[PDB]
């Protein structure tokens, strides 16, 4: 069975080359259905500090079947208990029509101290 | 929580017109995609029509050119103007929302009263003699 | 009737699927004419600090007729009198051919302490 | 004449409207061949601090033949020996099919103190 | 006031070449987008070609590959190098400007002598 | 030096199948983009199919759905599984590499035996 959101998505972008998906509540993760075979451009806007100040490096997860072509990791250092902008971005190939994908934040290096105003935005570029 | 309310359905003869209304609450309406599902007994829960956040519309091939979906973002309401009704249009009509703040239910749940309880539309046959 | 400026913009991107607009001086706001019906991806590069250190959250405005589909707010905390990167981004639907739109920075939470090197860049994706 | 490498790139994105290029090692520079006439959207994810704390403003270079339509410079202040997010972005027109381009980081204002996790990502939008 | 002056037009046979010039005054030229409109009798005022502040160019599909727009910011002049002329190129050519200091007129005004009086180009058949 | 060796080509009737192999040496194979070019007499040297370092594939519109490119990085080999062969597929097939250690030749050189001498494929009606 397909969800209401999944059902809407296929029809919504049926005649489109670009598609946008984001999760209005929390914004740390994005789950969506690819309306067509595409390349995903995932942007994770994030603010935070490392555990007791210090280093923290973040990235985006690679769902099964996808290839993380490129990844621009987000980094922050010091400023304990104060969240600072540390956006991460990654590009994925191999997304398939009708398939559901889930992208999350991943810890690349160091430990998390606390997040603020995270927002993951997915841009899909239709193949052909 | 997310609340959907449908009204408008009733008994009518083929060729007639009905206007279904759906008022939403519990989520940012303007950013959401709204739709109408229907289920005739023995058939599956199927999307009739949908109006997306960007203003664009979807219509099922069976209702194309007869039905018109519209929205009044100010009133948080979606309308399904059903014209040139056929006996096949007889179904229980359910309103649906696609907002990323709430979890999206499987389509089958919509026609089981996941949100609203639905509005029944009954269309009788009409021919000469 | 269409103005010379309106016509120039419309002819410039006549055979394009993507268009870019930004404001040369200041960079806090962008005013432009949509060359065709589109979806806008507004990115506001911003640096700043909150009033007397502390919290400050920024976003982008929603001009009349448009729908802010998604918004990734920018945030900063502490570091008084030192501007730190706090970019915000938002996606809009409903832009119409020949119409003029104006996007600005908006204060989502907290108070402003002072800005540095702001740059708003508009990406338009033509509707098929 | 076109080289095997040039031909491979041109054939890879032959039926694409968007292309992505980045450099696997270091991430401070990107060298690539345009698969078709396009507009480049160069994003430089960067983290750093200014020399002995203080101001540092960065941008992207303009290769010969290209026009830097817009530029959103990255900026940071203070936090000596701690790298903080300071991304820069620029848009370029005039990229030609089969031509090789090289983009680097440029110092716009101030002095560099030390970088961390830089990643330059090139997005190419095919001209119709 | 804002002043546009056009020169260059004349009578020529198909295959020929003409160079139209436009000198501007009354506004910061370097920051402005400059263009050439044309109107044949019975037809609308249409943009032939335009050169933007950033150096980029626009050419109408009918003139693509035949005409070349250029600018000399030092001389406040825009040039339209018209090559491989066709009888369809016969029109009155008007120079236009897009500067934020003056209000932008509706296109129809340009080919009615809003700024300059225009320069006539007449192309005969082979 | 950079060495490419092709084998697999031969005479077959339309509808048949051939498997071309290409073994490489002289460069880091795993990082390289590998491909197959072809030239029928009177025609130019044209890329049939290519397999990139990242695993992605390219196929010429004429061979899309009939041919399959694959690689075995362990064996430094590239394969072109040619199925549902047509008489138009008759050409001399040449293997190509795109590695940053060697200079990239103009395409015309590939079908003149720049690397390997090529493998002839002949398809009858």
């Amino acid at each position: 069975d397909v969800s209401v959101d999944g059902d809407f998505t296929m029809k919504k972008f049926a005649d489109s080359y670009v598609a946008f998906f984001a999760n209005k509540g929390s914004g740390n993760t994005v789950t969506f259905t690819a309306p067509w075979d595409c390349t995903a451009e995932v942007e994770l806007f994030y603010h935070g500090w490392g555990y007791s100040g210090g280093e923290w490096e973040i990235g985006i997860t690679t769902p099964s079947g996808l290839t993380q072509i490129y990844e621009a990791t987000g980094y922050t250092n010091g400023h304990d208990n104060q969240a600072i902008s540390m956006p991460t971005k990654a590009i994925y190939s191999g997304l398939k029509k009708g398939l559901q994908y889930t992208f999350d934040i991943r810890d690349a290096n160091g430990r998390g101290g606390g997040p603020k105003h995270p927002m993951m935005i997915v841009k899909l570029y239709r193949n052909a | 929580q997310v609340q959907l309310v449908e009204s408008g359905g009733g008994s009518v003869q083929a060729g007639g017109s009905l206007r279904l209304s759906c008022t939403a609450s519990g989520f940012t309406f303007d950013d959401s995609d709204m739709g109408w599902y229907h289920q005739a007994p023995g058939n599956e829960c199927e999307l009739v029509s949908a109006i997306f956040s960007d203003g664009s519309t979807y219509y099922a091939d069976s209702v194309k050119g007869r039905f018109t979906i519209s929205r009044d973002n100010a009133k948080n309401t979606v309308y399904l103007q059903m014209n040139s009704l056929k006996p096949e249009d007889t179904a229980m009509y359910y309103c649906a929302a696609a907002t990323t703040t709430v979890a999206s239910p499987p389509v089958r749940h919509v026609c089981n009263g996941y949100w609203g309880q639905g509005t029944q539309v009954t269309v009788s046959s009409h021919h000469h003699h």
